[PDB]
RNA sequence: UAGCUAGUAGGUGGGGUAACGGCUCACCUAGGCGACGAUCCCUAGCUGGUCUGAGAGGAUGACCAGCCACACUGGAACUGA
RNA sequence: CCCGCAGAAGAAGCACCGGCUAACUCCGUGCCAGCAGCCGCGGUAAUACGGAGGGUGCAAGCGUUAAUCGGAAUUACUGGGCGUAAAGCGCACGCAGGCGGUUUGUUAAGUCAGAUGUGAAAUCCCCGGGCUCAACCUGGGAACUGCAUCUGAUACUGGCAAG
């Protein structure tokens, strides 16, 4: 964490690529979150930078919806269902809940 | 539940002999009493009015080797008893088992008295007692068991035990290697240099 | 005003003792006389007296031993605005027993010491130091 | 039998035409062990000069205080300036438990038992004299036999 | 149904039963009418340990109380005069 | 006779019914001041008896309405 | 003063509001800590101090001082916030816990290991 | 939050409950509660006690134990002491 | 739980040291980096920061934070004020409410005495007993300051009567 931040050796980016998109991901299976993220970092480009925040072990939760509340992001899951306490937060504030059966339909839309 | 560090550093800090250096030879000679308690202990002995109350608390505790939580229970027990609270404080400390082992002269030092009691060598009224904090009452006989009897550790203590004060409140015996606690010690028989009015004040606030 | 005439007497004492006046006059009553009798019983005041017929007038002769006053202090304990009643051992002793209080019991007006021996208490009036 | 000590030392500024000069004011209380309580304040430009003048004034103006054995004879109240002082006898029990400024005057007097608890102003200069006025107005059960008894 | 029965208020690995008159529908340590005695099944060979007042229980037996297997044993252990 | 309090009539006609406001003296737990407490209680009665400007004796009974668990026995004097 | 007045209106007591608006009977909390600024101190002192705006789990936006020399704290990775008030920046009622959850401890520190979450070095 | 209450307050008669009762009906009367805080709003199980305190008080209702209420939400009755 | 075997072997950390508050120097840094519960420390001699040495407190705990009370007589019944520091309505007449001169009789509400019933047990407290001691457990007593009824006392207050 310290290296990546200090690596730039400057207080900001040298050019205008500073604009980025944030995503929030929780997949039911542990095998996917590490595997597909690597493929999710392949679609990354210099112009627009995408990064994963708070990869989950499964489902959805209060602190996860809160995580997407602070910074604007899409909340996606390989396979997930909404909790009773989860629906209340998502329905109240403006957010987006989208679950995808396959990784291909996901890799296309993030792009 | 014990100090384990240097015993003479506790004696040097207070500026009075706590009788942890009793052993074989006694009355110091080699001392450096006060003068350098630490590195900068040669600094002037002027000390606060609050600190001298805390200093006397340590003076009493470091002799018998009692911790503040264990000592708070004896102060709490001394308060609920009748008469003077200060006199009953030292009486309950003097009622400890390891202290009675030190007075009769089985252990050479007070730390060695707890050391010997810990190994279950001491028996009271027939029955064995591990715990050094065991409360000794009047008409309670105490003696060393058949195992570990007449050893060079206990034998050397009983020889030099005659050279000290020899307390009136208990019988020394040392012939058959036993002892008897007759009655509770008087105010004149203990204390003198250590004060009861100083130590008690600190727990009021 | 004249609502509490017993507390007036307790004011007349300390004004008399401070000013060094011997004789102090005031209007008398039933309870007014009985409290003054308790002061002489223990021996704070010198002697009490009354003179009149249609208008009774209590005359209290104040005692002086040294330049300092005999009675140290006196305060209105049970007042019309707030009354104080004590059972038997709840009666408060004044200055570790030294001196006496004034207490009105069913049999009569007695001291704090004497009321304990009787086995019954009542309305405490004032603490005579 | 002298039994002398100091409570606290305080620095005080004058601030003359030239500049600020700092004096030192001590407070001491003395007693013989049974009654005879006395105190002295004073001032001086140095610390050891101030305490010497305090003990010099502490000898004179010494007055008898009535004690039964080693305690007060009753619970007594006293007031001085803005310091209101209550106290309890508590006969031969635990004893001499109190905070600094008022600790000195009680212990040197001879009492080993009475409870302090100083209300109102807790100033070291005014907490002393509140005590001695409280001790002076107190009277002995033996010598009140003029008013007591007959 | 009022019942004379032993409730355990003592300690872990060191039982101390309290014989007491209580309704069967209430709990062991719960509600009761009033205490009668005590029974320690640890104790030692000494003057005290087992105590039970026969004047108290024999009243409740007349009023229609039942006796448990323990209380039946403890009455016939201590007996009456013995 | 069963225990009785010294309350007064206060209200006149409730159509074969009567209330009793009961004055007492009670010590206040904290301060120790005496305040007069007024305990109004409904009471059952027969044959439209005398009303306000009276002090009435009272005793406990079974409730013949909602609340109203008391009954009267004797009344002192006539006029207020 | 008069006791008859006190019977009508008894003696009032102040609510005594706490110095930790989070409340919930909680000794510690956690929060998102979105942005970490460097604000100057009050009048008497002069420095550059590390401070973070912590969005708590209950849903209150608050600010908190970062103790210790240097940090990795920024953006994401939720951290522990113990609280307590020390006065330097204008309006800072809390403190962050170093060496807890995802918050790094102070590097190369030897004294005061209890504070700042520094582990004992093997010797 | 200063006015709040139509079964609301009381009586008579009938029905009803294991049992007294506007418990529930018909009829009659116009009362009832309230500045000693009614009603309304906010908050909360209560007590033996625990914690603090010299005491008076303050705060608190974990475990232990009594009583009441609740048994996914709302409502109702049966069986049965 | 008792006995035997081996061998000091397997077992001490934590805060703090400017004053308050028990316990001090050097070095590094130089209003930088940081400490802080409060007043405050650091801009080249820092016992206040960081490290080291030394020391103090406490101990299988230690410290920080959070919560309650005490300290706080700073809601003050016990137990505080209101000229100038926060605080006497601008002033007056007045209902409810609070309080009431003095003499006698009566009532016994308040108050006070005695007795009965009740105030569960546990807990707290006191003297004992049992787990190797203590915590813990437990016998008995005291206490639970309260409330009600009955039988008495009549000083004071209240009701009532005559003054
Ligand atoms: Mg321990
Ligand atoms: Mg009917
Ligand atoms: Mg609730
Ligand atoms: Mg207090
Ligand atoms: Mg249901
Ligand atoms: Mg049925
Ligand atoms: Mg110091
Ligand atoms: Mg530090
Ligand atoms: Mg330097
Ligand atoms: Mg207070
Ligand atoms: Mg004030
Ligand atoms: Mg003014
Ligand atoms: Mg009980
Ligand atoms: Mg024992
Ligand atoms: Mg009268």
């Amino acid at each position: 964490q310290q290296k990546s931040k200090l690596e730039n050796m400057f207080a900001n980016m040298t050019e205008g690529e500073v604009h980025e998109v944030n995503i929030v991901l929780k997949a039911d299976v542990q095998g996917s979150v590490e595997a597909i993220s690597d493929s999710l970092l392949k679609l990354s480009t210099d112009e627009v930078k995408v990064k994963i925040i708070g990869s989950g072990v499964g489902g959805i939760t209060e602190t996860d919806a809160t995580l997407a509340a602070a910074s604007n992001a899409i909340l996606v899951g390989f396979n997930v269902r909404a909790d009773a306490s989860a629906r209340k937060v998502i329905e109240a504030e403006s957010l987006d809940l989208r679950y995808y059966s396959v990784i291909y339909n996901l890799i296309d839309e993030v792009k | 539940a014990r100090y384990l560090g240097p015993k003479l550093k506790l004696s040097r800090r207070e500026g009075t002999d706590l009788f942890l250096k009793s052993g074989v030879r006694a009355i110091d000679t080699k001392c450096k009493i006060e003068q350098a308690p630490g590195q900068h202990g040669a600094r002037k002995p002027r000390l606060s009015d609050y600190g001298v109350q805390l200093r006397e608390k340590q003076k009493v505790r470091r002799i018998y080797g009692v911790l503040e939580r264990q000592f708070r229970n004896y102060y709490k027990e001394a308060a609920r008893l009748k008469g003077n609270t200060g006199e009953n404080l030292l009486a309950l400390l003097e009622g400890r088992l390891d202290n009675v082992v030190y007075r009769m002269g089985f252990g050479a030092t007070r730390a060695e008295a707890r050391q010997l009691v810990s190994h279950k060598a001491i028996m009271v009224n027939g029955r064995v007692v591990n715990i050094a904090s065991y409360q000794v009452s009047p008409n309670d006989v105490v003696s060393i068991r058949e195992k570990a009897k007449k050893q060079s550790r206990v034998k050397a203590a009983l020889e030099l035990a005659e050279q000290r004060e020899k307390p009136t409140w208990l019988e020394v015996d040392a012939g058959k290697m036993e002892g008897t606690f007759k009655r509770k010690p008087e105010r004149s028989d203990l204390s003198a240099d250590i004060n009861e009015h100083l130590i008690v004040e600190l727990y009021s606030k | 005003s004249m609502q509490d005439p017993i507390a007036d007497m307790l004011t007349r004492i300390r004004n008399g003792q401070a000013a060094n006046k011997a004789a102090v006059t005031m209007p008398s009553s039933k309870l007014k006389v009985a409290i003054a009798n308790v002061l002489k019983e223990e021996g704070f005041i010198e002697d009490f007296k009354v003179e009149g017929d249609t208008k009774p007038e209590l005359e209290l002769t104040l005692k002086y031993f040294q330049g300092k006053a005999v009675v140290e202090s006196i305060q209105r304990v049970s007042r019309p605005g707030l009354r104080i009643y004590k059972r038997k051992d709840e009666l408060p002793k004044v200055m570790a027993g030294l001196g006496i209080a004034v207490v009105s019991t069913s049999k009569g007006v007695m001291t704090d010491r004497a009321a304990r021996q009787a086995g019954l208490g009542g309305e405490i009036i004032c603490y005579v130091a | 039998e002298l039994q002398e000590k100091l409570i606290a030392v305080n620095r005080v500024s004058k601030t003359v035409k030239g500049g600020r000069i700092f004096s030192f004011t001590a407070l001491t209380v003395v007693g013989d062990g049974n009654g005879r309580v006395g105190f002295g304040y004073g001032k001086a430009r140095e610390v050891p000069a101030a305490i010497q003048k305090a003990m010099e004034k502490a000898r004179r103006n010494m007055i008898n205080v009535a004690l039964n054995n080693g305690t007060l004879q009753h619970p007594v109240k006293g007031v001085h300036t803005g310091s209101r002082v209550f106290m309890q006898p508590a006969s031969e029990g635990t004893g001499i438990i109190a905070g600094g400024a008022m600790r000195a005057v009680l212990e040197v007097a001879g009492v080993h038992n009475v409870l302090a608890k100083a209300y109102g102003s807790t100033n070291p200069i005014n907490v002393v004299r509140a005590t001695i006025d409280g001790l002076e107005n107190m009277n002995s059960p033996e010598m009140v036999a003029a008013k007591r008894g007959k | 149904m009022v019942t004379i029965r032993l409730a355990r208020h003592g300690a872990k690995k060191r039982p101390f039963y309290q014989v007491v008159v209580a309704d069967s529908r209430n709990a062991r340590n719960g509600r009761f009418i009033e205490r009668v005695g005590f029974f320690n099944p640890i104790a030692s060979e000494k003057e005290e340990g087992t105590r039970l007042d026969l004047d108290r229980i024999a009243h409740w037996v007349g009023q229609g109380a039942t006796i448990s297997d323990r209380v039946a044993a403890l009455i016939k252990e201590v007996n009456k005069a013995a | 006779k069963i225990r009785t309090l010294q309350g007064r009539v206060v209200s006149d006609k409730m159509e074969k019914s009567i209330v009793v406001a009961i004055e007492r003296f009670v010590k206040h737990p904290i301060y120790g001041k005496f305040i007069k407490r007024t305990t109004k209680l409904h009471v059952h009665d027969e044959n439209n008896e005398c009303g306000i400007g009276d002090v009435v004796e009272i005793r406990e009974c079974r409730p013949l309405s909602k609340t109203k668990s008391w009954t009267l026995v004797r009344v002192v004097e006539k006029a207020v | 003063a008069t006791v008859n007045q006190l019977v009508r209106k008894p003696r009032a007591r102040k609510v005594a509001k706490s110095n930790v608006p989070a409340l919930e009977a909680c000794p510690q909390k956690r929060g998102v800590c979105t942005r970490v600024y460097t604000t100057t101190p009050k009048k008497p002192n002069s420095a550059l101090r590390k401070v973070c705006r912590v969005r708590l789990t209950n849903g209150f936006e608050v600010t908190s001082y970062i103790g210790g020399e240097g940090h990795n704290l920024q953006e994401h990775s939720v951290i522990l916030i113990r609280g307590g008030r020390v006065k330097d920046l204008p309006g800072v009622r809390y403190h962050t816990v170093r060496g807890a959850l995802d918050c790094s401890g102070v590097k190369d520190r030897k004294q005061a290991r209890s504070k700042y979450g520094v582990k004992r070095p093997k010797a």
